[PDB]
């Protein structure tokens, strides 16, 4: 009842959090470096198109 | 059939030994049938004949 205020009521660049494995979800900040091998069969080849 | 008056294009030209290369050809002919196709320079290989 003197105490600070919440981490999920006072981060920057938007989290929440959980006692749980002490995460801190859904921090939208900067990119991410993404790459993706597809399954070759997923694709139509363009002929088809 | 005679085809003149037709137009070609590449649609997806892939750079490669496997026939990936493709090509739309508006085909303008005259009578209805067969008519078989080559490139008389070796720059493309073709796989129908």
């Amino acid at each position: 009842r003197d105490k600070g205020a919440p981490l999920n009521d006072v981060a920057p660049f938007g989290c929440s959090i959980a006692l749980e494995p002490l995460r801190a979800e859904n921090c939208a900040v900067g990119s991410i470096p993404i790459s993706i091998d597809i399954p070759d069969a997923a694709f139509t080849r363009i002929s088809e198109t | 059939p005679t085809v003149s008056d037709l137009e070609c294009k590449i649609t997806e030209c892939t750079y490669a030994s496997d026939f990936g290369g493709i090509a739309t050809v508006a085909y303008k002919s005259s009578k209805a049938g067969n008519c078989p196709i080559h490139s008389p320079s070796g720059v493309a290989v073709i796989k129908e004949n």
